[PDB]
């Protein structure tokens, strides 16, 4: 969604991207904590210690 | 939806430790009108001759006597939780004007911050607060800030 909208990347001279970049860093921050819950959620029961 | 508020809180807690110390005159727990003229004077404009008591009247009443870190952590949950239903902003608006003094100035173009968190929503939003234009927006400083916030409390009233 973020490389699809029409505007130049390297022009200042629409200064619209700046509410779409800080749109994109809430949901890099909801993918962050999304693998935090998917490391903590994937050793719930654990056949060995070697392999897991 | 409502993802905005997490990120901002969980480093905010580490900037509201030495937000609270720079702050306090004596840098301690307890919190006075005193220590407010004191960093008035550090941000060296002149406060209006009210703001001792401008806390107080409509806002500051349930609990009673001097306040304190404890207070101040009280008040300190009073912005975010609440809702479009006016709330108490009283003392906070100035700590949220120094925890966004990172220049001993004023700041430029932070503003869509604490309004992207308190909404996603176009230019509206701050074109009732302000005109930044996004070339060169305006150098703020707590006097622009401060009456700003209260004349749109008191306009939405």
């Amino acid at each position: 969604d973020v490389k699809r909208k029409p505007y130049d990347l390297l022009d200042y001279s629409r200064n619209a991207f700046d509410t779409d970049f800080l749109e994109f860093n809430v949901q890099i921050n909801d993918l962050e904590l999304q693998l935090q819950g998917f490391v903590n959620a994937s050793f719930e029961h654990i056949t060995s210690t070697e392999h897991a | 939806a409502a993802a905005r508020e997490r990120y901002a809180r969980k480093n905010e807690q580490n900037e509201l430790e030495r937000a609270f110390n720079t702050i306090d005159s004596k840098g301690d727990k307890k919190i006075d009108a005193e220590e407010l003229t004191e960093l008035f004077l550090r941000l060296g404009h002149k406060p209006k001759r009210g703001e001792v008591e401008d806390m107080i009247w409509e806002v500051d009443e349930d609990c009673d006597g001097c306040i304190s870190l404890l207070e101040f952590q009280t008040l300190y949950t009073r912005c975010r939780d609440d809702k479009t239903g006016y709330e108490p902003r009283g003392l906070f608006n100035v700590v949220e004007f120094v925890m966004n003094d990172k220049n001993n100035q004023g700041f430029i173009t932070l503003e869509e911050a604490m309004q992207i968190m308190y909404l996603r929503y176009g230019r509206a939003e701050l074109d009732m607060q302000l005109e930044q234009v996004f070339g060169t927006a305006d150098l703020n400083s707590g006097k622009i800030l401060t009456l700003t916030e209260f004349l749109h409390c008191l306009h939405t009233n």
